[PDB]
């Protein structure tokens, strides 16, 4: 198994998408939040069904995304209390390595709060590789600005070195946010070229509110 | 899921003391042998980087003119125990004017082990029991004496002791090469054989340390010049 | 009627688990597993299985065909000491 | 009188608070220290200045005496109190035994204080790791490294703070007798080591050099430029 | 007794500690003040929070306190704790004058108070202090000085600083528009007015909604002044006029 | 089970569990026997050791000329109590110039060890003292327990697998009223021989004997002059 | 739940649970009776024979707190001993402070307040023994008092504590105790003890009797051996 | 309604309440007794009931009335031990006031000091707030008789006629209806009203061995306990 | 014995003191009260209402004079108000014993707020449950102050605290001004206390105190009866 953890918005889902892209096996996706339900004895049914259909097809890849959502929020529609969540977790925890031969299925899961979930869930034999995703560095920030402005018709007046030092610890998603917002605000006036003052107001719009 | 530091287990043993007993297994090995001729102590160092200064890290440290100590487990805290040992010996010499047996010093120290008390007094050496295991070697009027002391507060005289991470194997192998007609040189040689056999890395004249005490002279330890004599003569 | 209990392996347990989970390996013929048993004080059968796997992966990483002692030492250095902040056993020996 | 135990043994034999303090130190700014036959050099990086700070109130290198210097990684709240206690001890030393204080003595004193702070009640462990550099009497310049758990060592060269593994791996494969043959050689070695770490594009390095003669000699923002330029020229000619 | 404890001193598995973090999140809101220094005289601007129509408006000061003949400080956070700290440092300075018969340097006073503050997060099991405050002064060793404090205990010397709710924008815009050693007590004020304008969402910069304090050096006075409300509105309209000219020009 | 974490709490059945746990800890030690004749008291202890090349742990301690004790439990608390015993006996001798009678001392011990079982966050003392002494009223045998409770006895045995020895003592109870030291000690050893499995027994390196009497001060015999007592003993029937 | 942990928290229905647990701890002791006569009082204790090794006279459950006041206890022995010691110390302190034997109505109150101090704070636990005090004075008559863990002191013509409190007090009340002097009371007590604790529950036990009144110059002490011999011989006939 | 430790210690609930005090008030009713106090034109009267379930109990030592001072009397409701502790505290405080100031304590100040002492308990997190309620009657010069009441939460007040116990509400209703008559009051009227109020609330038609009465008058301020004979006289004269 | 030695009020994940807020919510449910001042003196009005006719309303008071010229009233919890009044009395005596001069009101308020705040950082306690209104007349200019369980203090021209206090604030805004008389002040205060008064208003259910540049006094029932008359 593989779990990917780190601060928010640094490309966990993106790497998942790319892996789905190149691969040849069937890819099954489900978000952790809708594992919970509104009746008794339903969550376990859902998990049994999911893994059954997964092994029904072929060598396949399952993606479980934002697991921590089950273990941090409470919703009134949930008829049971916090014990049914425990029941669901026991079922999922058995699916990976229970009394019966697994077959040919891989598992990939990701979260950004790894200090809340049950350590019994992570023991080797149910998940082996844990990969951590740190914040971008100045070299990577330069590469990121280079990538996200490919097909942009931009004027040489701008200096990216200003925006590299724009924030103390800006994350990866702020990059694409800045690019798209500035593009929108220049296209406001039916124009094709983007100037520097445009970024000067765009970063302020997106970073401060 | 939270209990005080003074709780008894459903089978009668304490909690903190058992955990410390399990914790002294993370330290380096150490072997001590007592012979009517004298007492010898040997220890490893676990050098990790070539920028180490091997002479900076030491294990055997003298307590007086005729008492030596070998330590295993954690190290940072043992300094307090060694200090109290030395101060007690000098206080006894000042008050009464003679030299003390290693046994009296051993129990005088051991009475200090069980003191952690969450409530009551002013600052105490509270919080936790100490995590070190000690070998005491001395020469008194009744010949050479070797004692072993443990985090629980129990001390006992032994003939061939091995403490540390690789304690079991050393103890198992040591029984078949000891008897009462032992001599110093062959004792040191056998000890070196055992250490090199259970070592992790390679053996040289800087990865180990020895010390010996005989009734004649005082506590004396070898340097990098007389240490390789037995290495080449293995 | 019976309350069989399974505890963490002692020492013959560790060397013997190594013998079992590594007997299908293409590795060096002159390495000793007892040192490997000594290097991991309280660990489960799972960790031994994962150590075998990760040493094989270190050998396949570069180019080699058969693994050696350095692979095992590095694998132990990483799956035992580097991952140890995601371990159950410090909170499942007080039985909760 | 808040009296309650804090650091308690774990079921398998660890001191979890000490592990947490070490993991806290492992996320501070990077510091490096090396010694030579006459001059000992220690430097720090990643200043991250916003051109509105007065450098005299942000510097993390302070002098315990006229012959001892500190560098540290961790959190900056506790450094001043540790340093102040150390200075008080140094001064109190001279009033008794006349001779100036040795560096190893101060290392033992600090280590013992930090350790005994883990046995009391209602006191969390300290979260700093420091390098103590000094040229004692008899001319034997030396550095010592301190740990939060309270274990001290005598080294030849160290790097603490963020990214210690890379800087070390650089050091053991590039430190030889010839590298410390000359003073400019040693300064070049340290500048090269720090440059192979966190970016710090020239303007984010602070160095300090002892020539075994007198007190602190902080180099102005001039020799850094010349050293960087000649390092670049040597790199260009070598390849 | 242990079943009811909260542990306001332990570390965390991730390395940091949570009490000061929560204190910082709370200190983030509730108030706005900033300080600027470029030449002889230093300025503090504070946005008033209690501005209802039913206030007596007395004591001459609500967030500006004298500490010595040349020491003044603002504050943000919980007010009562601020009273505690100000009273505590007052006799610190008085005892320094008692001991040495000489006005105290600023940095020593700041360091002493920071030690007092940090002692609470080292041990004792109490909640920390939720106060962030500034310091301005003059001394013979280094002339004019400005300083910022932090509930954790760390401090530093600065030239332009904001602590208010929208301090981020204040820092960004002070970064891009400043002059080294030229902004006398005539040009910095307009910049401060416009900065405060951008910080507060309410426009027109109500005269009663802001307060300004200035420190100047004099041979035997060391003048500390708080200019009245008959001279703020002229500054506001002067800024409005220059901005109107710049607006119409482009 | 939350009723099992501190001394102060009371279980619904009215049994504090800490004291039960301490008793259980006392049952962990090695066996030991004690008994009295008309004018002599004898206590016998069987030792233990870990590896064949380590010395045996000692059990019997010397308190005062007319008072000896035997210990089962963990040793640190044992020393902590013995120091108190020495201190009090010396104080009584210094002030009133007379041996301290055994019962008054035992009452002092009970009152002393009762205090921790009532405050908050204080553990009990884990020891199983057996007190043997001689006073103006003759011999005395007493037993204490971690629950700050003591009993007066004429023949008692404590430690792991002490039950069979207690049954043997109960069977041959009467004859202690006419025997002398020679056969008294032999009876004590016969009693102790039952608490061992079917492979190993007494070898003179695992036995320690303490005797006090009307005209003999409290004496300890161990590992040397013990052979005179042991020899002449009939073998275990099988 | 969790309302029964400490002795500082009220249950929702409005009562403290730890004290109730303590009283249930008392209700497993053996048994003790004390009754007042014309000119004195008589205690009576039955001591179970746990095993043959112990001696007679061991672990006395009757304590003579002062030269003229007797005490009988039921519960945990250690707590009983500690309370006995504090009562004795209080009596001596009072004699030294003022200079005459303390009356009951004051000594019982002092012990009761000291006990009640152990049911408020969470740093201590409540006691686990319930006891009886008796005495006689020539100028004051015969006094009997009973005290429980909660801290209540009451006066009785005659009472009983232990397992079979109800069964015993059934036959306590039949006797006409208002007049007949306590020389024939002793036979009644032996009879009333031998009619409880059937042989099925246990085989054998022993009996203790105490004595106080002007019949012995007001002092408090133990009964002679021949008297209890005669009383036991008499009570042997009541089984018919 | 609650979260955390509002149900275990005296800390504020999210809605502004606090429960560890509200529980003591219902802890009051555990004994199962009731008392009534009336203030007349120049007299003050208190009536209480006593219950003796068995003959073995000495009927002369269950009085709930206590004599604080030669001019001030108190009556008790609730648990027993806490009651005794509070009584002793009051006696000690009055004696200290006399030592310090040299003249008698007015009733109001004494009640204030005892209630203030109670108030600290509901401020910290170690103690229990003492579930037992207090009634005081006295005479003050230039003010006539005065009647005051003190509760566990610390709220003291001076009334004209009060009742404490299980049946507080209906008794207060009856007293209100009666006092609305707006007429003069004499000793016989006060005693008759106080008796008949409790009599009709419980509907017993009792005997002179079940009720205790305390009075004070402005002719002889010494608080006194009525003898059974004159109690019988009042009782039979009431029934026309 | 021994206390607990660790504070029970700690910062929440959003950085909000929970306990002091709950204390304020409890304060809001107390008896209403209002306070006014206009150029010649200060007036405090508050409402009291016993549950039944048996209570002797002549035995307790709400308005308590600290000294001859300082007045105090409260809104909220019952008992601890007395503790605070006692502490204020003590502080007044302590100050007068140094400078031989009556305390200015501002200093008294500062000290009282100091105590109230200090009480929330100590060990094993919970804060008070009261809101205080302080009035005084020193150096000609009258003064009014209002404290708070958090310890912050303000100066108000006229305010209202208790049930439905927001409506009292709005009404006072729509009526209060800067130049008036003491008598008109009393009338308008009584009127605003009648906004949500009980079933009927009598002379004993309202407590009013005044303080002019001549001193602080509590008004007897006669003048309360007269003022309630010729009103409403
Ligand atoms: N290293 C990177 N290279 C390119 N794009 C990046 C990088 N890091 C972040 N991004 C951009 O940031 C966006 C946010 O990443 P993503 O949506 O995968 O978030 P995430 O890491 O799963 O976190 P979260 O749980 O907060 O959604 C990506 O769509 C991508 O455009
Ligand atoms: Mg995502």
């Amino acid at each position: 198994g593989v779990i990917l953890y780190g601060p928010p918005g640094t490309g966990k889902t993106l790497l998942a998408k790319a892996v789905a892209n190149q691969t040849s096996a069937t890819f099954l996706r489900v978000v952790g939040s809708e594992l919970i339900q509104k009746y008794l004895g339903d969550g376990p049914k859902l998990v049994r069904e999911l893994f059954r259909v997964a092994e029904e097809h072929a060598p396949s890849i399952v993606f479980i995304d934002e697991i921590d959502a089950i273990g941090t929020k409470r919703y009134d529609s949930n008829s049971g209390g916090e014990r049914e969540i425990q029941r669901t977790m026991l079922e999922l925890l058995n699916q990976l390595d229970g009394f019966d031969s697994r077959g040919d299925v891989k598992v990939i899961m990701a979260t950004n709060r790894i200090e809340t979930l049950d350590p019994a869930l992570i023991r080797p034999g149910r998940i082996d590789r844990k990969i951590e995703f740190p914040l971008p560095d100045e070299k990577t920030k330069k590469r990121i600005f280079q990538i996200h402005t490919s097909r942009m018709t931009l004027a040489d007046d701008v200096t990216l070195d200003d925006l590299i030092m724009a924030k103390d610890d800006l994350s990866g998603a702020d990059i694409k946010a800045i690019c798209t917002e500035a593009g929108l605000m220049a296209l406001r006036e039916r124009r094709m070229k983007v100037t520097n003052e445009d970024f000067k107001k765009s970063k302020e719009n997106v970073l401060y509110k | 899921y939270d209990r005080g530091v003074n709780t008894f287990s459903p089978e009668g043993r304490l909690f903190q003391v058992e955990y410390a007993i399990e914790a002294i297994k993370l330290g380096s090995t150490a072997i001590g042998i007592q012979t009517s001729e004298g007492v010898c102590l040997a220890v490893e160092k676990r050098i990790t980087s070539p920028l180490m200064e091997p002479s900076s890290i030491e294990k055997i440290v003298e307590i007086d003119a005729h008492i030596g100590c070998a330590m295993s487990g954690l190290i940072a805290d043992a300094k307090t125990l060694i200090d109290k040992a030395r101060v007690e010996t000098q206080n006894h010499w000042f008050t009464y004017n003679e030299t003390m047996t290693v046994e009296s010093v051993t129990q005088a120290v051991s009475n200090l082990a069980l003191q952690f008390g969450e409530e009551d007094a002013d600052p105490g050496a509270m919080s936790r029991p100490f995590g070190v295991a000690l070998l005491f070697g001395g020469v008194d009027e009744k010949g050479p004496q070797l004692f072993h002391m443990d985090p629980s507060g129990t001390f006992v005289q032994c003939d061939a002791r091995a403490i540390g991470s690789a304690s079991e194997g050393a103890q198992s192998s040591l029984q078949e090469v000891y008897h009462k007609s032992m001599t110093l040189k062959e004792a040191i040689k056998s000890s070196l054989i055992i250490l090199k056999q259970v070592m992790e890395e390679k053996l040289n004249a800087t990865n180990i340390e020895l010390a010996t005490v005989q009734p004649g002279q005082n506590f004396h330890m070898f340097t990098k010049e007389e240490l390789e004599e037995v290495i080449k003569d293995i | 009627d019976r309350k069989i209990e399974f505890s963490l392996p002692d020492l013959e347990g560790r060397t013997h688990i190594f013998k079992i989970h590594a007997r299908s390996m293409s590795v060096e013929r002159d390495i000793r597993f007892e040192l490997l048993a000594r290097l991991c004080p309280n660990s489960t059968g799972a960790e031994i299985r994962s150590v075998c796997t990760e040493a094989g992966m270190f050998a396949i990483r570069a180019r080699r065909k058969i693994a050696t002692e350095k692979d095992f030492l590095e694998a132990v250095n990483k799956v035992i000491k580097s991952y140890a902040k995601f371990s159950a056993t410090p909170r499942y020996m007080t039985y909760n | 009188s808040y009296d309650r135990a804090i650091t308690v043994f774990s079921p398998d034999g660890h001191l979890f608070q000490v592990e947490y303090a070490q993991e806290a130190v492992k996320k501070g700014s990077t510091a490096v220290g090396v010694r030579g036959r006459d001059i000992v050099v220690l430097g720090v990086e990643k200043k991250s200045v916003a051109k509105l700070q007065d450098e005299r109130t942000v510097r993390k290198i302070c002098a315990l005496d006229d012959n001892v210097c500190m560098a540290f990684a961790g959190l900056t709240a506790d450094a001043r109190i540790v340093i102040n206690r150390a200075r008080v001890e140094c001064q109190s030393h001279r009033l008794t035994v006349e001779d100036p204080v040795t560096v190893e003595y101060i290392t033992r004193y600090i280590a013992s204080l930090k350790q005994r702070y883990t046995q009391s009640n209602g006191r969390r462990p300290f979260g700093i790791s420091a390098l103590i550099v000094g040229f004692d009497f008899d001319g034997t310049p030396r550095l010592y490294q301190t740990d939060p758990s309270g274990t001290y060592h005598a080294w030849k060269a160290n790097a603490i703070g963020r990214g210690a593994k890379s800087v070390r791996e650089f050091l053991e494969k590039n430190y030889t007798d010839e590298a410390i043959e000359t003073d400019d050689l040693t300064i070049k070695l340290v500048i090269k080591a720090l440059l192979e770490v966190v970016q710090s594009g020239g303007k984010n390095i602070e160095l300090a050099v002892m020539r075994r003669d007198q007190s602190l000699k902080i180099l102005n923002p001039e020799e850094i430029e010349k050293y960087v330029a000649e390092i670049e020229k040597e790199k260009e000619e070598n390849e | 007794s242990r079943r009811y404890d909260s542990r306001t001193t332990i570390f965390s598995p991730e390395g940091r500690l949570y009490q000061v973090e929560y204190a910082m999140e709370a200190i983030g809101h509730a108030g706005t003040c900033l300080g600027i220094l470029a030449n002889d005289g230093v300025l503090l601007a504070a946005e008033r929070r209690n501005i209802h129509k039913l206030l007596d408006e007395v004591f001459f000061s609500e967030k500006i306190y004298k500490l010595n003949e040349d020491m003044a400080c603002s504050v943000a956070g919980i007010t009562s704790d601020a009273n505690v700290l100000t009273n505590e440092l007052r006799l610190i300075a008085q005892r320094y004058l008692l001991q040495y018969q000489e006005p105290i340097p600023c940095e020593q006073l700041v360091t002493a108070l920071c030690d007092i503050k940090q002692a609470y997060t080292q041990f004792g099991g109490k909640r920390p202090f939720g106060v962030s405050l500034l310091y301005i002064g003059w001394d013979k060793h280094y002339g004019f000085q400005l300083y910022q404090s932090d509930p954790s205990g760390n401090y530093g010397g600065w030239k332009a600083t904001c602590i208010g709710n929208n301090s981020a924008a204040a820092v960004s815009m002070l970064k891009q528009d400043y002059k080294e050693g030229e902004m006398t007590l005539k040009s910095a004020l307009a910049l401060a007015i416009k900065v405060l304008n951008k910080t507060m969402d309410v426009s027109k910069l109500s005269a009663e909604k802001v307060e300004i304090a200035t420190l100047t050096r004099e041979n035997g006075k060391t003048v500390i002044r708080v200019l009245k409300q008959k001279e703020v509105e002229q500054l506001i309209k002067k800024h409005e006029e220059e901005e109107a000219k710049a607006e119409r020009e482009k | 089970n939350q009723y099992d974490n501190d001394v102060t709490v009371w279980s619904p059945q009215g049994r504090i569990h800490q004291i039960e746990y301490a008793m259980e800890a006392v049952k962990q030690g090695s066996a030991t026997v004690g008994l009295k004749s008309k004018t002599h008291a004898v206590l016998v202890a069987l030792k233990r050791a870990q590896s064949e090349l380590a010395a045996h742990q000692k059990k019997i301690l010397h308190v005062d000329n007319h008072i000896g004790i035997s210990i089962a439990g963990l040793t640190a608390d044992a020393r902590l109590l013995c120091n108190f015993m020495r201190q009090e006996c010396l104080d009584s001798r210094f002030v009133f110039d007379r041996p301290l009678p055994v019962s008054r001392l035992v009452s002092l011990i009970g009152s002393k060890t009762q205090i921790p079982t009532q405050r908050y966050g204080r553990r009990p003392y884990g020891v199983g003292l057996l007190i043997a002494g001689y006073d103006d009223m003759g011999p005395h045998i007493f037993q204490t327990c971690p629950s700050a409770n003591y009993f007066d006895c004429r023949a008692m045995s404590i430690g792991a697998r002490s039950q069979s020895a207690r049954t043997y003592l109960e069977r041959h109870m009467s004859e202690f009223m006419e025997c002398n030291l020679n056969e008294l000690v032999k009876h004590g050893l016969r009693a102790l021989r039952e608490t061992l499995p079917a492979e190993q027994d007494l070898t003179t390196k695992n036995v320690s004997i303490g005797i006090v009497g009307k005209d003999l001060e409290f004496t300890i015999y161990d590992d040397d002059d013990v052979s005179p007592f042991l020899e002449g003993l009939e073998e275990r029937p099988q | 739940t969790g309302y029964d942990l400490s002795a500082s928290t009220f249950s929702p229905d409005g009562r403290v649970f730890q004290v109730e647990y303590a009283m249930k701890a008392v209700e497993n002791s053996s048994t003790a009776i004390g009754i007042r006569c014309k000119d004195g009082v008589v205690f009576g204790v039955e001591k179970l024979v746990l095993s043959k090794l112990y001696e007679e006279g061991s672990n006395k459950r009757l304590f003579n707190v002062d030269r003229h006041v007797g005490m009988a206890v039921a519960g945990l022995l250690a707590d009983a001993r500690s309370l006995a010691d504090i009562a004795r110390e209080e009596a001596s302190n009072f004699r030294s402070n003022f200079g005459y034997n303390i009356p009951l109505k004051h000594l019982a109150d002092r012990v009761a307040m000291y006990v009640h101090a152990y049911t408020l704070y969470s740093a201590v636990r409540p006691f686990g023994c319930s006891f009886m005090l008796g005495s006689y004075s020539v100028n004051d008559g015969a006094q009997l008092y009973m005290i429980d863990p909660s801290g209540v002191s009451y006066g009785y013509w005659g009472c009983a504590i232990g397992k079979a409190r109800q069964a015993a007090k059934t036959e306590i009340e039949k006797l006409q105790m208002k007049e007949m002097t306590c020389r024939d009371i002793v036979k009644e007590v032996a009879k009333i003890i031998y009619i409880v604790h059937d042989e099925v529950k246990d085989k054998a036990f022993e009996l203790e009797l105490s004595w106080v009144g002007e019949l012995t110059n007001g002092r408090h002490e133990i009964v002679p051996k021949d008297i209890r011999e005669e009383a036991e011989k008499y009570a042997k006939e009541s089984l018919k | 309604s609650s979260a955390g430790f509002d149900r275990h210690i005296t800390i504020f609930s999210p809605e502004g309440r606090l429960y560890q005090v509200e529980y003591a008030f219902k802890a009051i009713n555990q004994g199962g007794l009731t008392s009534v106090a009336v203030r007349g034109k120049d007299c003050a009267v208190i009536v209480t009931q006593k219950k003796v379930p068995d003959k073995l109990l000495d009927s002369s030592t269950v009085t709930h009335l206590f004599k604080i001072t030669e001019n001030i009397g108190c009556v008790m409701t609730g648990m027993t031990a806490d009651s005794r502790s509070q009584v002793q505290r009051a006696r000690y405080e009055a004696a200290n006031w006399k030592y310090k100031y040299g003249y008698e304590i007015p009733v109001d100040m004494l009640c204030k000091r005892i209630a203030d002492i109670s108030q600290v308990y509901t401020q910290n997190a170690e103690m229990r707030p003492l579930g037992c309620c207090m009634i005081l009657i006295g005479i003050d010069e230039e003010q006539g008789p005065q009647v005051y009441k003190c509760d566990p939460a610390g709220y003291y007040c001076g009334f004209k006629a009060t009742a404490a116990g299980v049946k507080q509400t209906e008794s207060t209703s009856f007293l209100e209806k009666k006092v609305k008559k707006k007429f003069d009051w004499t000793f016989e009227q006060t005693v008759e009203t106080a008796i008949t109020c409790l009599s009709t609330v419980l509907s017993i038609d009792f005997k002179p061995s079940e009720i205790e009465v305390g009075v004070v008058t402005v002719e002889n301020p010494k608080f006194r306990i009525l003898t059974e004979a004159e109690i019988d006289a009042h009782l039979v004269a009431l029934a026309e | 014995e021994r206390g607990y030695s660790f504070s029970l009020t700690t910062f929440s994940p959003s950085g909000k003191l929970v306990q002091i807020e709950y204390a304020l919510a409890a304060v809001a449910g107390g008896a209403p009260s209002v306070g006014i001042k206009a150029a010649n003196g200060v007036v405090l009005a508050t409402e009291k209402k016993q549950k039944s006719i048996l209570y002797d309303e002549r035995s307790v008071h709400k308005v308590e004079p600290i000294t001859k010229h300082i007045g105090l009233v409260y809104s909220g919890m019952g008992p601890d108000y007395r503790v605070l009044v006692h502490r204020a009395r003590k502080l007044a005596q302590q100050y007068y014993l140094v400078y031989q001069e009556p305390i200015p009101t501002a200093q008294l308020v500062q000290r009282v707020a100091s105590v109230m705040q200090e009480y929330t950082q100590s060990g094993g306690v919970r804060p008070f449950g009261v809101s205080l209104l302080i009035c005084g007349w020193n150096e000609g200019r009258p003064y009014l102050f209002q404290s708070d369980p958090s310890g912050a203090y303000f100066a108000w021209k006229a305010t209202a605290m208790g049930k439905n206090y927001v409506n009292g604030k709005t009404f006072l805004e729509k009526r209060y001004n800067e130049d008036l008389e003491l008598e008109d002040a009393i009338h308008t205060a009584i009127l605003t206390l009648k906004e949500s008064f009980e079933g009927q208003m009598t002379e004993d259910n309202i407590e009013v105190g005044i303080c002019n540049e001549a001193g602080f006094r509590r008004l007897t029932p006669t003048e309360v009866k007269d003022y309630l008359a010729a009103i409403a």
